[PDB]
């Protein structure tokens, strides 16, 4: 009951089948550049890889899940902390666009306000959960 | 120059291999119903397309022990120089001789339509 | 459809009928009816405008 | 394939050989901690996909009504009252083949008499 | 005519049981796929063959 | 009272319905012949 | 068929085989890469005598090891000395082949190559099957016989 | 059709309410390779944490839209080949009686 706030989210997976390059990438709403999902973990809280999939995997023993996140930490390897991963977006001026972006235009369903940092990257790993899952076809 | 130096060279590795092989063949014909000389007779009986006739003319002979049902049943029927040449396909395993024809059975009646 | 059972390619399942028009039809043999009938009505708007394109 | 990550900052662990040994050794680049290959594998492909056959298989997989209840006699239990799906492996190549998950045990049985599937 | 009625309801139920035949042939993966084929597509191709065959 | 249930679409790829309280209900232990041929209560 | 032989069933049977396009993608059920310091000495256990025989009668730490279906293989009817010199022939001399025979049940043809190679063999395995043609003209796929 | 009639939605809160006093385990402190099994649990689509006994709660849930309490169109699924519970409250949802 307020607008209908119609701020659409992609979750892309880059790389066809030859193309090994399985970088998961992801259209910010305002930062027009498909932002590969580690720079998003990171812009969050979640900077250390296997802690960024966990969040995916919610096991850990599917080696045909983790082989696919496999360059994608790669992809993001050289950005780590918060400082940074809020950085490559559109510093003093980006360190803002990006963190009321992320509260605002990324997943604005569960919270728009702030402290739901957990609550939406723990969401957009179970958006690229089901997003290998059809490429492994289970 | 070097031509023959590796054509012997072969010719007399492939007698090294019948010479361990025509003794596998014979204590198997014997633990259950010279040979080094029988083999440098028949590794010059075949002496690029020479190693990969060599190297199947190596795992289809040296076919043992299941695989020595029929390789044994060829040092007991095969004729010399008159089965030498031959490359067969079934020249496998007595079970590898019948499942290449089970999917061989379906080979043609897929492809008839 | 939830009338069925998870796994079902059963000849009824997969929409066929077995009953004419005259001893009537069940209410699936009717619904797999209404699907593939309505096919045969949508097909019609679409290539008797692009043959009008065709025709042209 | 089986990969761990850094036993300090959690972090993707990187092939690097100690050609000296010549020994495999899986390292964090992130900083400096190595560990050595327990598995001298470094990747595996599988083209031919044979883990997807028994995909959502809970003990309470005879709690959806919707899945028909079978007939047939488990090998190790015996039970007439078992539960059945189709391949959960969403492959279209993929032959309509049957999984029986008991009620009494949930010992997985194939309906198979070609491909036997004992995992 | 009385008993043709009855004799259709036959030749629908006889096609019903080379319905199972494909069924139980392709539950235990013997079912001998075709050219070209999918094995899921090589039972539904044949299927319908048989329940068309007995429609006509 | 639990007499009957409102089912959205989505809520209904988990249940199983009947046709009829009667036609699709007991069990077996003559036969119409002009009726329609409809399928079983087997579930 | 050509002029003469219009119903003989068995030419068809050949040009068949001689015109689908067969790929390394068909052929192959998993390709996996080790770590074998040693050109000779292979650590695989199911590969530990395959070696020894096309061995006897400078090269690469990476291995490429990939196994083989037997039916998939025996459908466009092959030999592992088919692929070994169709592969062979493919990278020619900056790439080196041995495999298992068909007499060998593990189905395998293992690979290796002449400061970095971990990421390098892990480019070559994406050519390798969709690239590589292995019998048949390409794009022309599901050959079917009609009398 | 004439039996069907379309949702005006209700609301989220008194489930969510629910769902917590049952077992509705923390999506900002959930370990995801901990509780594997943990049946994830959604309202409207958007998720708010996971469960460990789903047939459980899922049970108890039916009874209050069969006595009145959980709006009567709202609609809740489990899935079992997932293990997932999408509770909808959404507003236009089609609903037919049986
Ligand atoms: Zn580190
Ligand atoms: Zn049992």
């Amino acid at each position: 009951k307020g607008s209908r706030f119609i701020s659409t989210l992609q979750v892309k997976l880059y790389g066809r089948e030859g193309s090994s390059a399985r970088t998961i990438k992801a259209t910010l709403p305002y930062i027009k550049q498909d932002i590969p999902i580690v720079i998003i973990f990171r812009a969050l809280g979640i900077i250390p890889d296997g802690e960024i999939l966990e969040h995916i995997c919610y096991d850990v023993n599917d080696w045909q899940m983790l082989e696919m996140l496999k360059p994608c930490v790669e992809d993001g390897f050289v950005i780590q902390d918060r400082e940074t991963a809020l950085d490559f977006i559109g510093k003093e001026k980006r360190i803002q666009y990006a963190k009321d972006i992320l509260q605002k235009e990324f997943l604005p369903h569960i919270t728009q306000l702030e402290g739901f940092e957990s609550r939406k990257a723990f969401f957009l790993g179970y958006m690229i959960n089901r997003l290998l899952l059809c490429a492994l076809d289970r | 120059d070097f031509e023959s130096e590796k054509e012997h060279k072969l010719r007399y590795n492939a007698e090294k291999m019948f010479s361990t092989l025509f003794s596998k063949f014979i204590v198997p014909e014997t633990i259950e119903a010279i040979s080094q000389e029988f083999a440098h007779n028949l590794e010059e009986e075949l002496y690029k397309i020479y190693t990969e006739k060599v190297r199947s003319l190596y795992s289809n002979l040296k076919d043992k022990k299941n695989l020595e049902l029929k390789a044994h049943v060829v040092e007991g029927k095969l004729p010399l120089n008159k089965l030498v040449n031959m490359n067969a396909s079934e020249l496998a395993n007595p079970d590898l001789q019948e499942f290449k024809e089970k999917r061989d059975k379906i080979i043609l009646e897929n492809f008839i339509v | 459809l939830p009338h069925f059972s998870k796994d079902d390619y059963s000849p009824e399942s997969k929409g066929f009928v077995e009953n004419s028009y005259l001893r009537g039809l069940t209410p699936q043999e009717f619904f797999f009816h209404a699907m593939g009938g309505r096919e045969g009505l949508i097909d019609t708007a679409v290539k008797t405008a692009e043959t009008g394109y065709i025709q042209r | 394939t089986t990969f761990r990550f850094c036993r300090d900052c959690n972090n993707m662990l990187y092939p690097r050989e100690d050609k000296e040994n010549n020994r495999l050794l899986f390292e964090c680049r992130t900083c400096s901690y190595v560990e050595e290959a327990g598995s001298p594998l470094v990747y595996r492909h599988e083209l031919i996909t044979n883990i997807g056959e028994t995909a959502g298989v809970v003990q309470d997989i005879g709690s959806d009504p919707t899945l028909p209840r079978s007939d047939r006699e488990c090998p190790k239990c015996h039970s007439r009252e078992n539960v059945f799906f189709q391949s959960q492996q969403r492959r279209k190549d993929t032959s309509m083949v049957l999984f029986f998950v008991c009620l009494s045990c949930s010992h997985i049985f194939t309906s198979d008499q070609k491909n036997k599937r004992t995992q | 005519d009385g008993p043709t009625m009855r004799e259709i309801t036959e030749t629908i139920a006889e096609a019903k049981k080379k319905v199972l035949d494909v069924t139980k042939e392709a539950q235990a993966n013997l079912l001998t796929a075709k050219h070209g084929m999918t094995l899921r597509e090589s039972f539904e191709d044949n299927v319908v063959r048989f329940l068309n065959e007995a429609r006509d | 009272e639990g007499l009957v249930e409102y089912i959205d679409a989505e809520e209904e790829e988990s249940i199983l319905i009947a046709m009829q309280p009667e036609d699709l209900e007991p069990a077996e232990a003559d036969v119409d012949p002009a009726k329609r041929i409809r399928v079983s209560h087997h579930a | 068929l050509e002029p003469g032989h219009a119903a003989d069933q068995e030419q068809a049977k050949l040009i068949r085989s001689a015109i689908e396009h067969t790929t390394l993608k068909s052929v192959t059920i998993a390709s996996e890469i080790y770590y074998d310091p040693d050109p000779r000495s292979t650590v695989i256990p199911e590969d530990e005598e395959i070696i020894q025989l096309h061995f006897s009668l400078q090269q690469s730490p990476w291995l490429l090891r990939l196994e083989l279906d037997r039916a998939a293989m025996n459908d466009k009817d092959l030999t592992m000395g088919q692929v070994g010199e169709r592969i062979k022939q493919t990278f020619k001399n900056d790439l080196f082949v041995i495999w298992s025979e068909d007499n060998d049940e593990k189905l395998i043809i293992r690979c290796r190559v002449v400061a970095e190679e971990d990421h390098m063999l892990k480019k070559i395995e994406n050519t390798m099957l969709e690239n590589i043609t292995l019998r048949g003209v390409e794009n022309i796929e599901r050959v079917v016989m009609m009398k | 059709s004439l039996m069907s009639c379309i949702s005006v939605g209700t609301d989220p809160m008194p489930i969510i309410t629910f769902l917590s006093e049952w077992g509705m385990e923390p999506l900002e402190d959930y370990v995801p390779h901990q509780s594997p099994d943990a049946t994830r649990v959604f309202v409207n689509g958007v998720w708010h944490g996971v469960h460990r006994n789903p047939a459980r709660l899922m049970e108890t849930l039916r009874t209050l839209r069969r006595k009145g309490d959980i709006n009567p169109e709202v609609s809740m699924i489990r899935d079992i080949r997932e293990k997932e519970l999408k509770i909808f409250t959404d507003a236009g949802r089609v609903y037919r009686p049986l």
